[PDB]
């Protein structure tokens, strides 16, 4: 029943083509709403809601702390991200797939069949299906990135179809982690 | 590339926790855990290639509780609204029976962080395995937090997340079995 | 108009005895800091206080306690001076805003502790007038003062030409001369000279006046022998001109 | 490779 | 191991010539250090000089400058040509650079600049006490800037160190060093060590 009270600080670092540009944003917020905001553009500090503006007429009266933030892409962005380069940006885990049909039942009975990429690292993946070597655009239903918490993500790739015997369905999946496309097919059968 | 780095910090009271963490594209590189007063890194291979002095995050800590204070009067004590969590519960792999599993129970869109989870194995509580992630950021500054039970795929055993958040009128409870 | 202001700008002790220091400061400096300056080298942070609350780092294993009630005085106290030490103790403010702050400085507290206070002399001064082969060689006239006998190196020196101050044509030893090389005795000695025009010297109306402030014991301490009791006070010698 | 800390800007009063 | 270590003791340059003033720093718990130099004139506290807190930046104040080079790890403050008002003790100082870390100062370099006599004119004098005509001091007066005024051999004579006068109403300036005992000592030799004979000039007391 205790009333509560949050205050929340979020020193954002945006990276764009490597280090090539950068921009800073020292983001302060009272319950989730942010109230004053310094920005690497405006090279000041600026209030978002006027609650905020007693901070920010204060923070720009003082030059060393207007000249802490105006350095932090160097001292702080293009820094920590060099620090931790080689397993952040650089990493690259492979995914394990998996393909499997929603329900055991007959041939020529509609079916949903689920491809299952499971652990990879970073989340631009992309993955396709094919009906008998034939890509298949039409009735594909992707539940997006799913982060494990962990520093995988997982996705499920699912294909509306009418199996028919003789076809093989593909899943083909491509990710920075292999150099080769990843390909998984599931036989149709009788 | 684009890549988003986050150096999160909050306070909360009168609960008096608080919580510093760094964050790239949506993963948590580590966080201070004030009561040990070190750097815990959410790999542990990551502190091998990198470190981090705890004492200047909990410098920031402490001037976040001096700055909540003003804040608090400035808004004439206007506190916050709670916001229920939404929970989901996944498997990281396709379930297999006697194939190793991990259940992953996910609660987000919450606020303030603030939680109670606690696994179920048949309507019994499990401490053995589990593990949890601390409160992590969102852009639209709410909060989210996953908890692990790692356990084999049984067609007898069932399990139950349960989520305590003072936005819940009841114990939100999340299920899972076999037959998903 | 700031300032940041320690007392006692001097300040000998005896071993065991609780020395405290005062520091103010009128900036509105929410962190002070109390430095330690050593004879060899280093500055060495013995307490800092962030706002009402301070943290003991650096050079408390020394035996030292800080104080700060008001945001203005930070207070620091040798729990025990032992013993014989010689330290320059400097305060420090700076404005608490997140970032790396100028830091203000204070112009330092010198303490000296020793065994006997029957070692403490103030000084005899005397003033030498400028020879003659000087005033017909360069037409400037040389005065020399003289501060013998002195212990500790407390000391002001000062010139006073017809009652004013004076500054220009001074210039003072930037340190005293140990007299004896005994330890147990280490009496001081100290110089200064002041030159003035052939001109200026020659009127017999203008007054010259060394003057010498010692820094000694107070009213306060305790004194046994016969001996006068070498309090902080002036000593000073003169001189008029000659024709 | 050490990890730098952004500070947070103090309120007034 | 965080630390700095700078010129030992003191440095001594003529008026209006090059000074460099080495610094350097190590680390070990400060991610991003910033450097500052830290000058003290005499009688003062410490007051901040110059501060660079970008790798590679340089920054000025008063005619001197110090580049922040992480390349080799160091701060050297310079300066083109020191003026006599600029003798005092410079200190290196090094931080971090989220302001968390206390100043890590440096042992501190003593800074004495010499002036520059144009027409030295070295002399021995005797001045005699206000009071009685027994007493009496050696001046040694207006010799070169040069001249180490070398001192303290024999225990029964004192000499003092040089020091330099300024007549601003004259616009002059000139060194000058003294010397005593209680012996019945002859100003002329007494010093004996720091004089050139062939120049100096010897009164007829
Ligand atoms: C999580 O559960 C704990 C324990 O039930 C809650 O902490 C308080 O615990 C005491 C018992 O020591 C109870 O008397 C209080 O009623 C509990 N507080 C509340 C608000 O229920 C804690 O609050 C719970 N956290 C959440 C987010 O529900």
């Amino acid at each position: 029943t205790r009333p509560r009270f949050l205050e929340q600080v979020k020193h954002e670092c945006h990276f764009f083509n490597g280090t090539e540009r950068v921009r800073f944003l020292d983001r302060y917020f009272y319950h989730q709403e942010e109230y004053v905001r310094f920005d690497s553009d405006v090279g000041e500090y600026r209030a978002v809601t006027e609650l905020g503006r007693p901070d920010a007429e204060y923070w720009n009266s003082q030059k060393d702390l207007l000249e802490q933030k105006r350095a932090a892409v160097d001292t702080y962005c293009r820094h920590n991200y060099g620090v931790g380069e080689s397993f952040t940006v650089q990493r690259r885990v492979y995914p394990e797939v998996t393909v499997y049909p929603a329900k055991t039942q007959p041939l020529q009975h509609h079916n949903l069949l689920v491809c299952s990429v499971n652990g990879f690292y970073p989340g631009s993946i992309e993955v396709r299906w094919f009906r008998n070597g034939q890509e298949e655009k039409t009735g594909v239903v992707s539940t997006g990135l799913i982060q494990n918490g962990d520093w995988t993500f997982q996705t499920l790739v699912m294909l509306e179809t009418v199996p028919r015997s003789g076809e093989v369905y593909t899943c083909q999946v491509e990710h920075p982690s292999l150099t080769s496309p990843l390909t998984v097919e599931w036989r149709a059968g009788s | 590339e684009e890549h988003v780095i986050i150096q999160a910090e909050f306070y909360l009271n009168p609960d008096q926790s608080g919580e510093f963490m760094f964050d790239f594209d949506g993963d948590e590189i580590f966080h201070v855990d004030m009561a040990k007063k070190e750097t815990v890194w959410r790999l542990e291979e990551f502190g091998r290639f990198a470190s981090f002095e705890a004492q200047g995050a909990l410098a920031n800590i402490a001037v976040d509780k001096a700055n909540l204070e003003i804040m608090t009067k400035r808004s004439n004590y206007t506190p916050i609204t709670n916001v229920p969590p939404e929970v989901t519960v996944l498997t990281n792999s396709p379930v297999e029976l006697r194939e190793p599993n991990v259940l992953i129970c996910f609660i987000d869109k919450f606020t303030p962080p603030v939680v109670n989870v606690t696994w179920l194995r048949n309507g019994k509580p499990v401490t053995t395995g589990v593990s949890e992630t601390v409160f992590l950021p969102r852009e639209d500054h709410l909060f989210r937090k996953f908890h692990y039970l790692p356990f084999l795929p049984s067609t007898e055993d069932v399990y139950d997340c349960r989520v305590e958040h003072w936005g819940l009128d009841e114990p939100l409870l999340k299920h899972w079995e076999f037959d998903t | 108009g700031g300032i940041i202001t320690q007392t006692p700008k001097f300040l000998i002790g005896q071993e065991g005895q609780k020395l405290t220091l005062k520091c103010q400061q009128n900036f509105n400096h929410d962190t002070m800091y109390w430095y330690r300056q050593d004879s060899g080298k280093g500055l060495r942070l013995i307490y800092y206080s962030i706002t009402e609350n301070d943290l003991q780092k650096g050079d408390l294993s020394e035996g030292y306690d800080a104080s700060r009630e008001k945001k203005s005085s930070f207070s620091l106290t040798v729990t025990s001076a032992q013993k014989n030490e010689m330290a320059v103790f400097l305060c420090a403010s700076s404005l608490r805003t997140g970032a790396n702050s100028d830091y203000t400085f204070g112009s330092g507290t010198r303490l000296l502790v020793i065994e006997d206070l029957n070692k403490v002399f103030p000084p005899e001064v005397a003033v030498f007038e400028p020879s003659e082969a000087e005033i017909s060689h360069t037409q400037k006239a040389t005065l020399v003062c003289l501060a013998t006998g002195f212990f500790p190196d407390h000391v002001e020196l000062s010139w006073w030409v017809n009652g004013k101050e004076v500054h220009s044509g001074v210039c003072t030893d930037p340190q005293p001369l140990k007299e004896q090389p005994a330890l147990n005795d280490s009496r001081y000695a100290l110089s200064s000279r002041l030159r003035v025009s052939a001109t200026f010297w020659q009127n017999p109306r203008n007054h010259f006046r060394c003057q010498v402030q010692f820094y000694g014991l107070s009213e306060n301490d305790e004194w046994t022998q016969d001996r006068a009791k070498p309090v902080t006070q002036i000593v000073s010698a003169e001189a008029w001109g000659r024709a | 490779g050490v990890y730098a800390t952004r500070s947070s800007a103090v309120r007034l009063r | 191991g965080d630390s700095v270590t700078q010129t030992e003791g003191q440095v001594t340059v003529s008026e209006s010539k090059s000074l460099i003033i080495n610094c350097t720093y190590s680390t070990t718990s400060i991610a991003y250090p910033n450097l500052f130099w830290y000058v003290r004139y005499p009688g003062e506290g410490l007051q901040l000089l110059l501060k660079v807190i970008t790798a590679g930046q340089k920054g000025s104040s008063r005619g001197f400058e110090a580049t922040y080079n992480k390349e080799t790890t160091s701060f050297h403050l310079q300066k083109a040509s020191v003026q006599e008002s600029d003798s005092a003790v410079y200190y290196c100082a090094l931080g971090d650079h989220s302001g968390s870390w206390q100043l890590i100062f440096g042992s501190g370099t003593q800074l004495t600049v010499m002036p520059d006599i144009q027409n030295p004119d070295p002399a021995v004098y005797q001045l005699r006490d206000s009071k009685s005509s027994d007493k009496s001091v050696c001046l040694f007066t207006d010799f070169d800037s040069q001249t180490n005024v070398s001192q303290s051999k024999d225990s029964d004579v004192y000499i003092t160190d040089k020091c330099v006068l300024d007549m601003r109403s004259m616009d002059f300036k000139s060194n000058s060093a003294v010397a005593w005992s209680n012996k019945s000592f002859a100003c002329a030799n007494a010093f004996n060590n720091s004089i050139i004979p062939e120049d100096t000039f010897f009164p007829s007391p």
